[PDB]
């Protein structure tokens, strides 16, 4: 998962 | 190997073996699949299946760009899907053409998930979930054991994630035992990154996948909700499959407890592996120890008996957990990257991976004997600007 899925 | 057996065209006609029609365990019509490795499949189609809160194509809600992105039309065509299907190919010549990605690509190869799915616990038996249905010529379906499905994005194109099915009583992906791992990811798109002027490689993106399925292929993924505050709370999962910069966000002592944790696991199926009376399926008991003793590096004595050797198990799970990172892999493919996890993407990009003048499986973007070789111009979206179409 790209960092945009932690938010 | 020289890792992809053949090029395949989406159009190319089935034959039951490395194309046909399959389903994945949902009911569903089937679809065209590729196998393009032992144990690897592509379906180059909008993952509408894998999940029942998502068999649609853009929410009330939705995020915008460059966080997610939408467009129902993507990947509806023939040639879109030839062109998907080349593209993830290129991606895994070029993951495979670096000696890490060759090892990480064996890795996962052999990461076949265990065959715990019987309530006997002196029968070996396969989990449904862990395979694909393929069509046969009467119309029958054969069950198919796959290590990796790489897969189209569902609604949101630029969501891409590794998933795979659940079980009623196991937790597949943290208990040794690992699943098959659905990849949603798209060669068609990719990010512009701090400082957003450059593009990130796709082959750098899929890696970062393939290590997540990597994780989950060996039971050895860390849950979600195991987080770290950063500064902000990231997943410990996420934070250690980037590694590099971010390793130093890492609790090194939960780091070790769940190092002696897999070992134990390891050798729960280790122990199970010599309990084993019978199997189910067609080869083979002993066929399936000797496949399981290779993918946890099981020793063998002479009785034949199964134990965790200690030497091996620490440099298959460091292996795993800190030598393949997205952070390594840039080193490898010599690209221009964020050097943290914590990274906003600040745009995206419709590209074309597929013309050998446009990324080549040794260069990516950066092609050797063009303007584009020196100082990432390839990935520069400004000098480069016929290869990138910056979003919404
Ligand atoms: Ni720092
Ligand atoms: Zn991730």
């Amino acid at each position: 998962r790209r960092f945009a899925a932690m938010l | 190997m020289p890792f992809v057996n053949k090029q395949f065209n989406y159009k190319d006609p089935v034959n039951g073996v490395d194309i046909a029609y399959i389903k994945i365990p949902n009911q569903m019509q089937p679809v065209k699949a590729f196998k393009i490795h032992n144990k690897i499949w592509v379906i180059p189609e909008r993952d509408t299946f894998t999940n029942p809160e998502e068999g649609d194509l853009p929410p009330p809600e939705a995020k915008q760009v460059p966080v997610s992105y939408y467009d129902s039309t993507y990947l509806s065509t023939d040639n879109e899907k030839d062109n998907y299907l080349k593209g993830v190919t290129k991606l895994f010549e070029r993951i495979y053409s670096t000696d890490l990605g060759r090892m990480l690509l064996t890795s996962i190869v052999r990461g076949i998930p265990f065959w715990g799915g019987s309530t006997i616990d002196t029968e070996l038996k396969v989990i449904d979930t862990n395979c694909i249905n393929v069509i046969q010529p009467d119309g029958s379906y054969r069950s198919e054991e796959l290590n990796l499905v790489i897969i189209g994005p569902s609604a949101d194109i630029i969501q891409f994630e590794c998933k795979s099915f659940g079980h009623e009583v196991l937790n597949l992906t943290r208990n040794g035992y690992g699943s098959t791992q659905y990849i949603r990811f798209s060669p068609d798109f990719t990010f512009g990154f701090e400082e957003g002027k450059f593009a990130t490689d796709p082959a750098v993106t899929l890696a970062h996948e393939l290590i997540h399925a990597g994780h989950r292929l060996y039971g050895i993924a860390i849950n979600p909700n195991r987080v770290f505050k950063v500064n902000l709370e990231v997943s410990f999962e996420e934070l250690r499959t980037f590694g590099g910069h971010d390793a130093k966000f890492i609790d090194s002592l939960q780091e070790n407890e769940f190092r002696l944790y897999y070992y134990n696991k390891f050798k729960d199926i280790a122990s199970t592996l010599n309990k084993a009376k019978s199997i189910v399926g067609t080869a083979s008991l002993q066929y399936m120890k000797n496949v399981f003793k290779e993918k946890y590096l099981l020793s063998e004595d002479t009785s034949g008996k199964f134990s965790v050797d200690k030497l091996k198990f620490d440099k298959l799970y460091k292996m795993l957990t800190e030598i393949y990172t997205e952070d390594n892999f840039v080193k490898f493919f010599k690209v221009l990257n964020r050097k943290t996890y914590l990274n906003f993407d600040k745009a995206v990009f419709k590209i074309n991976i597929v013309p050998k003048v446009n990324y080549t499986i040794y260069d990516g973007f950066n092609l050797r004997n063009t303007n584009l070789a020196a100082n990432f111009n390839g990935q520069n979206t400004e000098i480069n600007n016929m290869n990138f179409t910056k979003l919404k």
